[PDB]
């Protein structure tokens, strides 16, 4: 199996010479390839409150994540990491994350006081906001992270019983696991979107957390799984609370229209902002239409 | 002597 | 994975027409194949206090459980379960149990208090004698049903995790567990290429995991028996962090011990229930593992510790006759299980018979009494250093004594000292 | 899936007639095909306490594991185990072990109060010293054992989860589980060596416990994985804390290696002792190398770092202390947890953990001079808020009013009367 | 300054 660098909500680059690295409520980070190297764009859906910018990247990066802070840029194969708030006030910060032979940096993830790296060989480094290592861990292979506050949720692959996810609280006085490898009960992917599940053969187009700390994902088949009650691992559910297939068909009133696709940005309460995606293509291009918002 | 300690193994009951 | 309608000890049609439901300590429940319907028939085995009675079965039953009170049928397919208790005093009553695309009934369960009914997408769904139902709960896949009284033993099978069990006990309220999805060490079959056309494939067909049955004991200890014909007896389950599954009969063995140390091939054991310290089964002789028509009378197992080689059980002879000190081992060993578990049973439930403390005084005092053999055979080699460690494992202070008395008889006056300072540390320790 | 016999830092025989059993920081257990038996000899490291001896196999005889009061034998397919205690005080004996239809032993393990024997289809027998029997416990397939004192560490194999593990403790009264087949995130193999991978397909090179009890083992990635948290089953975490790979890069001066390799014996605190194999296989050979020792370092240098700040590898003090710091906050967690819960096992874990400690604040200070030389004063302040002592707060001050930071210095000082008003509560 | 602050190191014993 091929570990693919993934990143919530990205796209990839098909047959044009720029993408989507991460997007969520936050806003969108684009990567344009030009001449030589490529153009990171980061830009905000509220554009009164953060400053849009872009810079040439050197590195190459394939792996981002935004939060409400700062962005998180990762390389794949170098193994290198560079975290940029967004305000001027702090500085951005770069370093270079250790990989064996064939082993990569498979997804990142951070928050206000932390920055999370995983591999392919099941390598968790975790850091603060300015880079300053907290501790190393070995698991299983980690295909996807995010994270919310001192909430980790990470994704994982198994040789032998496939995917599996954990969920953990790096607090201040050491991680606690509350689901480790458990079961993740997500739908494995079944043409035009063919470039799609080559860079993302899990199908996962992004996880998040919601507006309330219950881990979310969204599967290939186009279902927000959202799962509740987890601090208590008896009733430990995961609950199918959208199935955008048929809230497409129900709003349409017309007919299976093919031309429309969910992607999905967050979980706010009782919204999922979202962006609907118009095209034979599932993800979304260039420009990046408004955000719409979908009941539960 | 040791074979035979049925005679010792009784004497728990009291 | 194909989850199959399983019944503790049921068995498969296989070539012929007729097959059992389910089958225990209190009867046997069978179904023949009557042109386009069935016909099941309740029998005992105290034809005393029950009378046998059979009906036609117009839904084609393939799921049972049999007690005490009544006898719970279940249809896989369909959802209808039907319970008839054996008094006529309350009435038969049938539910539709819900199933969604594919969802299928794979485990039923009753007793006289409690109604049981496990389904292939993990609902347990639970109702009181009469029909009332409980909350619904949503596990794991649940493959194998057995329960007694107010609690359930419910066995999981996912393709993530494997297999696991569960503890629990259905309250007034709601459901209490003791554990949740533990690990089952149970031993799956080992089906190979030439067992395709081998006479025993129609049983692994009709019950995958091999679960030939599972039962509480008579004192409410959970137990399994898996395709590897070992008796599995669950120890410490009150205590999560000590729940420990404990081989305590290895049938195999017990039949080539029958034999005479001669390997057979036709005679197995099917599981019954088990009492105490001896396995209620059927002795089936014939080609297939399950029995068939007739029903031989129930045989009687005593459970016996795996310490036993096949070796040196044969040298020892040269029925098969036990060397008095290799015996020694195994009946401490026992002794020292059952003992265990039903003192963790009386501190916990209390007597549920009437005799059960002077069970244990007198499985006590073959501990002690198998515990200081192995303490004559140590003095007799010299051993001092094994014969001091077996000395602190008895249990009555009376022993302690007869140990004394042995070791003076084998003239080591060091250990006898040595003894004596055990009985001085009980004693302090029962004051401090 | 084939069960194969397991025994900590075991060889196989090659092409050759001679293996070792196992290995350790005690010694080393060999064995060599004579005619149709065996000729066992166990060798110690401390020449003065033991003394090295011999004898006939006549069982064949290859599963071993050796403590510093005994040595335990076992044979995979005939069931047969026998403890030879050093002294010649202490009477040797021998058990069979029942084994069903192609049930094999895969793993023994033994220490002076305890004799454990797994299997194939995951029996759990334990015996004391001399041999009397406690219980037989049927769990998951058993790959690996090892022991200290009571407690024991067990890998389990099924097809389903692969690679799980086990932490119990065999008291006096029962059988009590810390972990219950928790995943084990150990990396398996994916060639010169197939030898080996045949002879032990999980890559287990060793597995033990470290001197002051957490649970160790060496896969086949040369990566020794530390178990911490294993008293609080929600917090336990697998933490590699030596990339052998590395160091061995880096004792070469960069450049990369073909015929240097780490054979693992144990883990003395931060040390790890091992067997230093020089040759085309990496198992060790005949005679047995003197050990060496390898200092656990976090796997946070990266090669390409490394190398431009050489123009044996020199490593820049600002980046080695941050893997310094790592290190003691993983060691000094440990150790706290250690003497928390178990107390004291050798007499210097009290004076270990205290200069621990003070190495721990000395290099997370160093971090604080070079974000001061930066100007970044936020950085700085997530530094200090991680220091232990007080006296390294005051230090922190210091070096703040060098670097002429004093919106710094103020907010440091508030760490301090912060803590210094729990100290009054 | 900062380069060397074994000075201010030593001092915390």
């Amino acid at each position: 199996f091929r570990y693919m660098p993934f990143s919530p909500a990205g796209t990839p680059f098909g047959f044009t010479d720029r993408r989507y690295l991460t997007m969520n409520e936050v806003g969108y980070v684009s990567t344009v390839k030009n001449s030589e190297q490529y153009s990171i764009t980061v830009s905000f859906f509220d554009v009164g409150r953060f400053r849009e910018y872009h810079f040439e990247d050197l590195f190459g990066y394939d792996l981002c994540f935004l939060n409400e802070k700062g962005t998180l840029f990762g390389q794949s194969k170098t193994g290198q990491i560079q975290y940029r708030p967004h305000d001027s006030i702090h500085s951005n910060w770069t370093k270079i994350i250790p990989l064996q032979a064939g082993e990569r940096i498979t997804s990142v993830a951070a928050t206000p006081v932390r920055v999370i790296v995983g591999t392919s060989l099941g390598y968790f480094r975790s850091f603060n906001q300015f880079g300053v290592p907290f501790a190393v861990e070995k698991t299983s292979p980690i295909v996807a992270l995010t994270a919310q506050n001192y909430r980790v949720f990470s994704v994982h692959y198994s040789q032998f019983h496939g995917l599996s996810y954990s969920l953990s609280e790096l607090g201040t006085s050491s991680k606690r696991y509350y689901k480790r490898e458990c079961p993740l009960p997500m739908s494995l992917p079944n043409d035009a979107n063919l470039d799609y599940y080559n860079f993302n053969p899990m199908g996962i187009k992004s996880l998040f957390f919601s507006s309330y700390g219950d881990p979310c994902i969204f599967g290939s088949d186009n279902t927000l799984l959202l799962l509740s009650k987890w601090r208590s691992p008896e009733e430990s559910k995961w609950l199918p609370i959208l199935d955008s297939n048929m809230e497409i068909w129900k709003m349409s009133g017309g007919k299976e229209t093919t031309d429309i696709h969910v992607w999905p940005l967050a979980l706010a309460y009782d919204t999922l902002n979202c962006i609907l995606v118009k095209g034979k293509h599932i993800w979304p291009e260039f420009p990046l239409p408004l955000p719409s918002e979908m009941e539960i | 002597s040791l074979r035979n300690i049925d005679d010792i193994l009784d004497d728990i009951e009291g």
